[PDB]
């Protein structure tokens, strides 16, 4: 193996950083564009979100997949900044190189860094300080929808996805819980549907149906039986297997499965049900007794999904048929199955007017890339809308916020006696990389479209006027309503220094060439 | 991985949907030049294409941005009509002038937004030359026959073009809207007649009637049933174990014949003397049947037999155990006709109403496929006129004047998407210039003149060119509908774009 | 872009050259070939028509050669090797073109208008003699058998063939007669002179010994079941691991079957011919031998040709098993007839059966497989020669000599045409001059002066006459015993017409994945 | 296209660094001595900044820039020949990354003038004003200067000479400009620096003449530029010799001739004449001159072409190149005439008053050996250079290099809050700026980069405080340790240095 020190370990590393940047750069913001990749299975995958094209890629070197982490952990905490955090990290070592070059150590740097990025995060706390109550949230936080689900591509008839996801930070969560929601939250997307139509449920949706369509379409609130019992095949983990020989054997085993199939649905109905819900589904066989002893039930539950939809109903818990009581039996409201706009989406719905402690998020589209798109655009909207409902303090993206930061942090940079005064001044272009960026995806020049928003920022001191970001022709971000989450921005910022700061400590490489994944 | 970079993904979604492009434009429009299809890599033969269908699907693609084209223009034909020729050559005839551009160094947001606005001028146009033609039904009627006789020819069909003009504008007609396989079910089989097609009243099956089975049924009353037995019936008294030594495997061949008279017994009950099953048993399970006197018809067709169920009130649906069950369909005799030179066992009783039978006569299969995929293109169109029965004269002559309309908006209105609005404008124009040299006229000269005549208001004359003169739209009958063309038009336009929105292509 | 320039470029040349070498036709010219193949065998090849049916090629344009030999030899049977050297000219036409400037869409439309003007001048100058005459038809059919290797077996065979398409003809000059209706057997034993022309249907088969019906009275079979016997199709409980216990076995299921080969008479066999696909394995073979003792004739696993020819012109329909007795919708028949001559063949004759007013078939008789062969191809086209006449009559110059003489009258309508298409056809009217030309060129050396020559003696005849193609001299050309039937210089003409057009259409490179 | 002028461009650019670099190491009084080789093979020893460019420099367009830059300098200060290359180089090192960005040329041309009208706003604040009419207040700016130039060891001899020629040619408040065109550097064979004197008139080189007058008072001053004698033949003179009676010939001639032109210039009144070489007049008699000398006529003889273009000008005694000019307009008025042999060996003409247009003072340097007769030519020149420039400029600025730091860091904020397209062009400028300190402050030893952090956040909360300082290689004060120069010097190195660059970027 080779020993890469210094500048053999730096060089590398702009090397590295620089193929995953210039992708997300040109896939920044709702001027942002879509990038149509084909993998080596013959398919392709057509892609915009920065997350989903980390997952794609698996370019070269370690450094492409330390960034990969990072934009898994903020997807949860803030949602949307996946582009944005990537490429503002590939600024801070352009630069860095350009000061690498002149002679400066990379340690200087990485203090400097560090230090001029507390300079920007205290003028973003400025903008706005507010934490009002859940219902006066509602209408900014529509408007944040707005941009959000625009940075995935459309939005025109997307305020159905908006509107439900107030509803749905709402339920599962809490003002002032300080904690994450989005274990409790399901996505959910199935092909045929519209993205036109979005809705909200209450509880749970299972994929399967009624066993009959002559079973009664509506049961009762409460009184589910949760089941772990075959009425087909359970394919047991025994072993050696023996059939049935000639018409004797024949006749003897499916009249004894018959048999066994009626007094089961018998001690279900016994204990109170009108639901059963069953781990091993029914058979053609089992269809006969159901209906005979009259009762709903649905063909096959997943192994790990039947706690699922226990945790997410509050229902109380019975494991299997050898633990029938009358005292636990699951929450409804009603059990129907559901035809949202098509007959192409069935799914049952085992809705909740009592206790929901989950909610499940349907979104619908009539293709499979429509779905994916839709899905990602919807959970990400979620996450940001989340840091929202808990503090209303919000910010105007685009670009504007990164440009007024870039005034505050160059003139600080200086008035400290230390050589980190260098760095600092860089990490003011390179906070200026993201409304640049953005001009390359509105169809602008990179150069005068900063400098426009820059003069703007020299009078007020506050990001609520720039350039296009939803292109129309306004000089505006507030009568654009581009909006994303406070603690989003600032974490954008300080993640992207925290990381790079790991990378220009390191110039410690032990690889036999220059890259290894 | 594998990074292709920023200029480098571009300049293969343009060669690549260029190429394409270059098979589906010689048969688009007036008759021109034709594809024949070179194939040696699957296998080696020769195969004689006048569809887009055909051309682009059976050509892979291995360049990523040709793939997305060549699937969302095969669901327009289906849908649409005519999609597959339309939405291809306009998306390839966009990237080429996307790639002046780019050289130039127009961002790619300009070019697609240029485009896009020039699509809504475009479409704003197309409805300003399109007007009515369906105001009295009978004048619906022959609007419907020129819309016809424009998809039906350009695509090689011998004699069965001229039956299909009239053909597929009763049948859209008479329904009112939607499908139209529905109300007219393609039945295709050779016969003695070369290249002529019928309307059957009844439904007629291919397959000879031997045997003990009678070939002439009288007083039919048909149980339906979409399942069967595939030669051998298995049921509880039916399931034996009858084999495990070497003379043991007659015995269960033996067995198995014994297990066809069970399911003929099954029939029986029911007392209906006719029974569909939609898969074909052999010869000798045959004279079972036809001993006991319900007659199995196989190798039944679920086309044919819902053309009788709608007038007669059956139902279609499988089940049977007694006949109160599935409802009973009606015809009188069952009789061995034969046509062409192949005996057939050909239904009649009902005729008509809400679905006729089609039988096509040929003597290649070729020529049956073909057909069809021709006629299908036409019904779908013919479908979009029942709904808008305003059509717009084409042939080239549409194509040129939503271009006037955008270049003169291309000056006026925009701020820098200029270049791009005229850009759009140009890649129409590219149509009528490669058919004018396939004809025997002057590109340059055709689309630089009669561009401003039609625009001013002389939309009648428009593009003749399978002879490569001007000629009357009205009277010579080269006007489609105003639906086709306005979804092919969009769609080509959002194809194009997604392909040119790619700056870098990852490959993992 | 280039993807369609240099196709077109090469693929006629591709064509064109090896339509070079192939143009060496007629007579005795070039130098034979013995033949290395790509995977190693020694293969022996004379006579254009065979070879190009042959022909074993992968580049697609010159497929094309191969498939235009086999539609000429359906419609016309005549102008085999024909139809594609003129098709050659064609292509040659098709590049001076190209330079000239003048596109290929327009190349194609003149084409069609070559065609069109080209078959009325052959038309006119033809001279037209009756499709239901004898007279005329045996001089035409002597003109070709004398031309193939026969000169002594013609004397036997131009009178049968006037006979045979007699049989199944119709008044009209449309398209009648074919062979699907005239059904060619082979037999060996016999001899030339012995060849039997049965006005109704013969079929081609093997019959299992000698001692079988050769008499009059037959119902005719087309069965599709297999028996019910013990070990066969019926339950039998008798299970063998013993070569005692399979004796037993066989000996039941051969015994009731010698009972249901008199079922099988009762109806009326004497012909009985089973299914070419087995249910389990049809009839037993045990089962023929049986049926051979009720006088009833056999053949299991027998060829698609018979099939067809049953069901059509008999009516003669599938019936149902034997112990469930037989449906009676078999055809009619009266003879059953076990064909042996000078000790060998074995065949079925059925006379007397009911016909559609069509469908002949000729017996072809010789006592060595080689003398077969011999009288076979010459009778095939003395056939086609006469059947070419009642799809379309006439009789105009043969050998190809109209091709030359069609260019004279040709370049005169061209001129007059003055289109965009005139030159292009006037451009092929001077190729197919050069048909006895390239015939001759390739064979040995000083080519040049030969060349122009022929052209010259063909053209200074005029309208009416030229030199002959089958004897040399000036001499008229229109009847002289050089020539052949309209149908087949029409025919020549519109197949090359579309086959050549299509390499003109095609645009960019195309290859499926 | 424009592709072709930025490929240039970029060569030229790195071609032109490449030879600034070298000067970067040689800057100021701790610079690094460069061993230059000529193409004739001979090594050239040097630390002035100018004539490493001049005696060899490669053949690309922008190298050509720096020879003139400094050429100019030279006429302008005198003084900063090393340091305007310096930043000509670190613009160019700048412009590269406004190019990559897409700010145009024709941006950064202007907006580089623009930041130098910018730059001397701040520049001039800092500056303090000192007495141009007083003795003292020149010669201590003029000493500082001294101890950064190259020469040192007599010039604290020369510096109170240097004022006393400069403080004669100011007469009112203004203190003109003052320019080399009055001030003249004359050398003497013999002497020591303690002769040297400033004389009132010119002092002219050489002296020929020993049959003339040798001491004339109340002289008149007389200007030959006309010959002594006819035309040649083949010599200066009309004589020439092929034959005895040849020569008698042409005599008859010269004769007539000689007599005529010197009493012609007798009868107008001239004690001083100027008379120039015999390879710069066509002709002149020697026995013209024993006749001009005895009629007691103060005469020099041989003279420069350069000198009698400076005579004409300073004391007034305007050309006289004809018989028909010799008037009296044309003639000065001298006081003395006076050969001197004494402080320094041989004969030297001095006027010692003369009536004059400006003022005209020439310093007679002198010297033991005769390279210390060239090192304090070379000392003269430095420490009056300076002079010229604080009188032309009344304020006064620190040296050091902290002022250049001082101007970069109000640049780049003012340039921020103005904004535009040009922001980028005039905040790369200042942080070209900051190359210069930097550079020197490794040359007196001690981390550069870390050297030019600390003297900008010096600056920024105080101002007027840190610059690099001799003794301690350092960061210490230089308001401690007078470190001064005019203002003229700095305003002349960047104002020329930005033309350069604006130059170079608008050639193709």
């Amino acid at each position: 193996k080779s020993r890469l020190m210094g500048l053999e370990a730096l060089k590398s590393h702009i090397m590295a950083a620089k193929a995953v940047a210039n992708t997300m750069r040109t896939s920044l913001g709702p001027n942002g564009l879509d990038k149509m990749m084909v993998d080596k299975d013959g398919d392709v995958t057509v892609t915009n979100d920065g997350a989903t094209i980390l997952s794609m890629m698996d370019v070269d070197h370690q450094i492409a997949k330390l960034m990969v982490e990072l934009s898994k952990s903020q997807d949860d905490e803030i949602g949307d900044g996946t582009t944005g955090v990537v490429v503002l990290a590939g600024a801070l070592l352009e630069e860095a190189e350009q000061l690498l070059d002149r002679g400066i150590h990379p340690i200087r740097i990485a203090d400097g860094y560090e230090q001029a990025a507390r300079v920007a995060i205290e003028h973003l706390d400025k903008i706005s300080d507010s934490v009002l109550v859940d219902i006066k949230d509602t209408e900014p936080l529509i408007q944040t929808a707005k941009t959000t689900l625009g940075s995935k591509v459309v939005n025109s008839c997307h305020r159905q996805m908006a509107e439900i996801a107030v509803n749905a930070v709402l339920t599962v969560a809490d003002m002032e819980r300080r904690d994450v929601d989005f274990e409790l939250i399901k996505v959910e997307g199935k092909v045929g549907g519209r993205l036109e139509d979005t809705k909200l449920i209450k509880g749970v949706i299972v994929d399967k149906d009624f066993s009959h369509p002559q079973m009664p379409k509506k049961v009762e609130d409460a009184k589910i039986a949760i089941l772990t019992c075959p009425f087909e095949p359970p394919k047991p983990k025994t072993k050696h297997k023996l059939d049935v020989t000639s018409v004797e054997d024949y006749k003897a085993l499916q009249k004894y499965e018959k048999e066994k199939f009626e007094e089961m649905i018998q001690q279900i109905k016994e204990t109170g049900a009108n639901l059963a819900i069953c781990q091993w589904g029914f058979d053609d066989e089992a269809n006969h007794l159901l209906l005979q002893n009259n009762l709903p039930a649905v063909r096959w539950v997943g192994g790990p999904e039947i706690e699922l939809i226990a945790i997410a109903t509050g229902g109380r818990i019975v494991p299997r048929f050898s633990e029938l009581t009358a005292e636990k039996l699951g929450f409804a409201g009603l059990v129907q199955e559901i035809s949202f706009g098509t007959t192409k989406d069935k799914m049952l719905v085992i809705e909740q007017c009592k206790n929901s402690r989950a909610v499940t998020i349907f979104i619908r589209g009539g293709n499979k890339m429509i779905i994916e798109e839709a899905k990602r655009s919807l959970h990400d909207a979620l996450c940001v809308i989340r840091n929202l409902i808990r503090d209303n303090r919000v910010v105007y993206g685009g670009g504007a916020a990164e440009i007024s930061c870039a005034l505050a942090v160059s003139q600080e940079a200086d008035k400290c006696p230390t050589l980190e005064q260098y760095a600092m001044r860089a990490f003011a272009d390179a906070l200026e990389v993201i409304p640049m960026a953005l001009s390359e995806n509105s169809g602008m020049n990179p150069i005068q479209t900063m400098t426009e928003v820059r003069a703007r920022q020299v009078k007020e001191m506050n990001p609520a006027l720039g350039i296009d970001c939803l292109h129309k022709g306004t000089n505006d971000m507030k009568q654009q309503h581009v909006i994303e989450t406070l603690i989003g921005k600032k974490q954008q910022i300080s993640l992207a220094t925290q990381m790079v700061r790991m990378i220009l400590k390191i110039d410690d490489i032990r690889k036999p060439g220059e890259s290894e994944e | 991985a594998d990074e292709e970079r920023a200029e480098t993904a571009r300049l293969t979604s343009f060669i690549g949907a260029i190429a394409i492009g270059d098979l589906v434009k010689s048969t688009l429009g007036p008759k021109g030049m034709d594809k024949i299809l070179l194939s040696s890599g699957r296998d080696a033969s020769l195969m004689v294409t006048n569809d887009g269908a055909t051309i682009l699907k059976n050509i892979g693609v291995d360049n990523p941005a040709a793939k997305v084209l060549v699937d969302m223009s095969r669901v327009q034909d289906d849908e649409v009509g005519d999609g597959t020729t339309s939405v291809t050559v306009l998306a390839a005839e966009l990237l080429r002038e996307a790639e002046s551009l780019i050289a130039k160094k127009i961002h790619p947001q300009t070019i697609i937004a240029g485009w896009r606005e020039a699509t809504k001028a475009a479409r704003e146009a197309l409805l300003s030359s399109a007007v009515d033609h369906g105001s009295d039904e009978v004048k619906f009627r022959q609007d419907l026959m020129n819309i016809a006789g424009t998809t039906l020819s350009s695509k090689l069909l011998t004699h069965h073009k001229d039956h299909f003009t009239k053909l597929a504008v009763e049948a859209v007609l008479r329904l009112k809207g939607s499908g139209n396989l529905e109300a007219i079910h393609i039945i295709k089989k050779l016969g003695g007649s070369l290249a002529d097609s019928y309307l059957d009243e009844g439904f007629l099956l291919d397959k000879k009637i031997g045997v003990n089975q009678p070939k002439r049924i009288e007083n039919a009353k048909i149980l339906i049933a979409n399942t069967g037995m595939d030669t051998d019936k298995i049921k509880i008294f039916g399931s034996r174990v009858r084999v495990d030594s070497t003379a043991k495997v007659a015995e269960i061949e033996h067995a198995e014949k014994e297990k066809m008279k069970e399911k003929v017994e099954r029939i029986l009950k029911h007392g209906i003397n006719c029974f569909i099953n939609r898969q074909l048993i052999y010869n000798y399970p045959e004279q079972l049947f036809g001993a006991a006197g319900v007659m199995a018809i196989e190798h039944a067709d679920f086309a044919g037999v819902e053309r009788l169920a709608l007038v007669t009130g059956g139902e279609i649906a499988s089940t049977f155990d007694h006949p109160e069950l599935v409802k009973l369909g009606s015809c009188k005799l069952i009789e061995e006709v034969m046509i062409g030179e192949d005996k057939l066992i050909h239904f009649s009783g009902v005729a008509l109403g809400e679905a006729c039978t089609i039988v096509l006569r040929g003597a290649t299969q070729q020529i049956l496929d073909e057909a069809e995929r021709s006629l299908h293109d036409a019904l779908c169109v013919l479908a979009q006129t029942v709904k808008d029965s305003r059509t717009v004269y084409g042939g080239g002559c549409s194509e040129m004047l939503m271009a006037h309309a955008v270049t003169q908006l291309a000056n006026r209105t925009p701020g820098k998407e200029a270049v791009a609005m005229e850009s759009y404008a140009k890649a129409l124009r590219m149509l009528p210039t490669i058919i004018a040299d396939n004809a025997g006229y002057d590109s340059a000269d055709l689309v630089a003149q009669l561009r401003a005549a039609h625009s001013e208001g002389n939309t009648t004359a428009g593009l003749d060119m399978r002879e490569g003169t001007i000629g009357d739209m009205a009277i010579l009958g080269i006007t489609e509908s105003f639906q086709v063309k306005r979804q092919v038009l969009l769609s080509a336009a959002e194809a194009a774009e997604v392909i040119l929105r790619v700056d870098n292509i990852i490959k993992a | 872009r280039d993807k369609p320039a240099q196709i077109r470029f090469s693929n006629i040349s591709a064509a064109k050259a090896v339509a070079d070498a192939i143009r060496t036709s007629l007579g005795p010219k070039g130098m034979d070939k013995m033949i290395q193949d790509g995977k190693g065998d020694v293969t022996i090849t004379n006579d254009g028509a065979t070879i190009l049916k042959q022909m074993q090629v992968l580049h697609p344009a010159a497929r094309m050669l191969v498939e235009l030999s086999k539609a000429q030899d359906i419609e016309a049977g005549d102008g085999t090797t024909s139809v594609v050297i003129i098709a050659g000219s064609l292509l040659d036409s098709c590049t001076k073109l190209l330079q000239k400037g003048i596109h290929p869409t327009i190349i194609s439309e003149s084409f069609q208008k070559a065609l069109e003007k080209g078959i009325e001048i052959l038309t006119d100058m033809s001279r037209p003699v009756e499709l239901s005459d004898r007279e005329t038809l045996l001089n035409s059919a002597t003109t070709s058998l004398n031309s193939k290797v026969v000169s002594q077996y013609s004397s036997l065979l131009s009178p049968m063939s006037v006979n045979a398409v007699m049989k199944v003809i119709d008044p009209a000059t449309a398209t009648s007669v074919d062979l699907r209706d005239i059904k060619i057997v082979k037999k060996l034993g016999g001899t030339i002179d012995d060849c039997e022309l049965v006005e109704g249907l013969v079929l081609t088969q093997k019959v299992s010994n000698s001692g079988i019906t050769r008499v009059e009275k037959a119902k005719i079979g087309l069965i599709q079941f297999c028996l019910s016997a013990p070990k066969t199709d019926m339950d039998n409980q008798i299970v063998v691991s013993d070569y005692a216990q399979m004796d037993r076995v066989l000996r039941e299921e051969r015994a009731y079957i010698l009972n249901l080969v008199k079922q099988i008479k009762k109806t009326g066999c004497n012909v009985l011919l089973i299914q070419k696909s087995i249910l389990r394995d049809a009839l037993s073979d045990l089962a023929l031998h049986f049926l051979n003792k009720m006088k009833i004739m056999v053949i299991k696993d027998i060829e698609r040709e018979d099939i067809e020819f049953i069901c059509k012109t008999i009516g003669t329909k599938p019936v149902a098993h034997i112990d469930q007795f037989t449906a009676d919708m078999l055809g009619s028949a009266e003879l059953a007839e076990e064909v042996n001559l000078n000790g060998s063949g074995k065949l079925l004759k059925i006379t007397g059966c009911a016909s559609p007013g069509k469908t002949v078939t000729i017996v072809v008789r010789g006592s060595n497989k080689l003398v077969i062969e011999e009288a076979e191809r010459s009778i095939h086209d003395a056939l086609c020669v006469i059947r070419c006449l009642v799809k379309k009559r006439a009789l105009i110059a043969g050998g190809g000599a109209p091709e030359i003489e069609l260019a004279l009258r040709l370049t005169e309508y061209s001129r007059t045409l003055s289109g965009m298409e005139s030159y292009c056809v006037r451009a092929f009217a001077d190729a197919m001059e050069v048909i006895p030309s390239t015939l001759a060129e390739n064979a040995g050396l000083n080519p040049i002066s030969t060349v122009t020559e022929l052209r010259n003696r063909h053209a200074q005849g005029e309208k009416t006459a030229g030199i002959n193609v089958r004897k040399g001299g000036i001499s008229n050309i229109l009847e002289e015993l050089v020539v052949q039937p309209l149908l087949v210089s029409v025919s020549a003409l519109t197949l090359a017409t579309e086959t050549v057009r299509s390499i003109l259409k095609i645009d960019d490179v195309v290859n499926t994945r």
